[PDB]
């Protein structure tokens, strides 16, 4: 909570961001987001699918 | 709370990411439990040829979605 | 949250919309009825693979819960 | 119901085959199954599962 | 009834087929609602590269099953 | 129908497992706990992409509705 996570997605999609809430279905919001595409995208304040989620964790 | 962010949004612009290579930008109308939501005056863009399309009115499944993004 | 989907669902009942799945497949047809979980009778249906119509069906069932979208057209 | 239905999977897989069967989540039961892989592999007595589940349409 | 033919096949063996290029074969031992199914003496196959494994036990997730096969 | 699938995670509980995703990404990881609906936290956990490990994570969630399999090491 209000820490930096990183997530990944069962398409393979690959995220950063903040974490500011979440819910019983695991959507979470998250903020100052990065997406991982050796580039990267910046997309801000996101809400995150519990359905396509796979993996959260610390940072590094 | 993720659901009352998406709350916030209806009537705006929304940007949608896919677990597929598409996105989704169009106007918030409204969404179930599951985030199933109904977009309407909808740009698909399928992010690898390039292409884009055009969309009066759509649901939009939540399934396959990543990210939901307030503005465009 | 409400029940815009299904709001949206019984507003096109009647009409021709296009399903599209994920894997790019797309289906023109014309929804008769739906279910409250989303699963569509669907009449006078097209298949589209890379643009090309692949398959008509006077009849079919489709389960909405496993499409991308449903699109008005 | 006892008819012979053509099936396709979220996979993209298509089978053929005879409805006995199903429940509220378009879980099936199908005999003499044969799926289309211009080859065919025939299946038996299967269960298709309302998960992946896309189209069911009479033969043709 | 497709839960309650699955519910015949406990303690025999069983085929299952992905919607991914993966089919599994093991002793079903039990399954939940949702037949989230967990198997026994496990052997995976992939079907595109030939590559087999196997597997003592596995908690094998529904949502990306397309068929479940009495027999093998 | 039964809770055969939350009966296997508990079993397994404390012990290393296999996860695997459907895009062919393994992890092996010591599984710490887990909820009903099979969220589970993980500790020491390798994941592997073709074989090679491509990260290593002290703690991770994982959402156990979302992978292809879990499988007891």
């Amino acid at each position: 909570q209000d820490q930096r996570i990183q997530a990944t997605f069962t398409g393979g999609r690959q995220i950063t961001g903040i974490l500011k809430g979440f819910d019983q279905l695991m959507n979470l919001v998250l903020d100052d987001v990065e997406e991982q595409l050796g580039a990267i995208r910046k997309l801000g304040l996101v809400v995150v699918r519990g359905t396509t989620l796979v993996l959260i964790a610390p940072m590094d | 709370l993720p659901l009352e962010l998406i709350d916030k949004c209806i009537g705006s612009n929304l940007w949608v990411i896919m677990k597929s290579e598409r996105e989704f930008a169009g106007t918030l109308v409204g969404f179930d439990d599951y985030v199933n939501i109904v977009l309407k005056d909808v740009t698909e863009y399928d992010t690898v040829t390039g292409v884009t399309e055009k969309h009066s009115e759509m649901l939009l499944n939540g399934n396959g979605m990543c990210m939901l993004i307030p503005g465009g | 949250m409400d029940s815009s989907p299904n709001e949206f669902l019984n507003k096109v009942i009647g009409k021709k919309v296009l399903i599209r799945l994920s894997s790019g497949v797309d289906y023109k047809g014309i929804l008769s009825c739906l279910d409250g979980y989303m699963n569509l009778a669907l009449e006078r249906t097209e298949e589209y693979v890379n643009g090309k119509k692949t398959n008509v069906y006077g009849d079919a069932f489709i389960r909405g819960n496993n499409v991308l979208y449903v699109s008005a057209l």
